[PDB]
Order: structure tokens, then C-alpha cells, then sequence
């Protein structure tokens, strides 16, 4: 996350594949 | 500096984009 988030802007769907 | 306050962001989102689901974090 702190890697493909972090660095550029990750949209919603990227943010979910990192829901538990 | 920079990670800190990204991470911060990253918890905030996730929690509403999971919802009751949860979410993992690892920095």
C-alpha cells in the first residue's frame, strides 16, 4: 500500500483490494 | 515525513471504502 498508494494516487478500486 | 502522514490518508480511505468488511495494514 505505503508502496503503490503512497507514491502514486491510488483510486478506489485499489484501495479496495486491500479490504479484509 | 511523507509515509506518515500517507499512511494516515491510507487508514482513513480504507476504512470507508471496506466498511464493516475491515481492512489489513501494512506499512
Amino acid at each position: 500500500i505505503v508502496e503503490q498508494c503512497c507514491t502514486s494516487i491510488c483510486s478506489l478500486y485499489q484501495l479496495e483490494n486491500y479490504c479484509n | 515525513v511523507n509515509q506518515h502522514l500517507c499512511g494516515r490518508q491510507l487508514v482513513d480511505a480504507l476504512y470507508l471504502v471496506c466498511g464493516e468488511r475491515g481492512f489489513f495494514y501494512t506499512p
